[PDB]
């Protein structure tokens, strides 16, 4: 998937790509995706508050 | 029922008559299970995990802010309206600004 028009269309969402080369149990992941959701959201948050 | 050497290993159940703190539902499938790693105590569900929240507490000392916590516990250190510290010392609510006195207490 990509853009057809980067001057009208260019509206987005917010999307990231995650690769780890390793294996993590169930408990793990789940302890992981709630730690990277939080540190994500507010990084992305203070960003948006101190330049957009 | 947990002791030092049971709590890793006996799974705990709850009686769900209020919904469960980190599931929102009313009755669970399993009995919850706890797990101890580098000094902190993770709480989760049992069976269908994503059913569930994970949630993590944490236990690692500082004598220091353990002894603060436990001063703090008796009530004895109060802040008023206008910012000083009153302590509870020698059946007397103290208090002098010029003259601290919580390393008295
Ligand atoms: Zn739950």
């Amino acid at each position: 998937e990509s853009l057809r028009d980067e001057e009208a269309y260019s509206i987005v969402r917010i999307f990231m790509d995650v690769d780890l080369d390793a294996c993590l149990d169930e408990i793990d992941y789940l302890t992981a995706i709630q730690d990277f959701i939080i540190e994500v959201s507010n990084c992305v948050a203070r960003f948006a508050f101190t330049e957009c | 029922d947990l002791d030092e050497n049971n709590f890793t290993t006996v799974p705990l159940v709850i009686d769900y008559v209020t919904p469960c703190a980190l599931c929102k539902k009313r009755s669970h499938k399993h009995p919850h299970q706890l797990s101890l790693e580098n000094g902190a105590i993770r709480i989760y569900k049992t069976g269908n995990p994503h059913s569930c929240k994970v949630k993590i507490v944490p236990l690692d000392g500082n004598k220091l802010f353990n002894i603060a916590q436990r001063i703090l516990d008796t009530n004895s250190v109060l802040l008023t309206e206008r910012g000083d510290h009153i302590v509870w010392i020698n059946n007397s609510w103290k208090f002098n600004s010029e003259e601290p006195l919580i390393t008295k207490l």
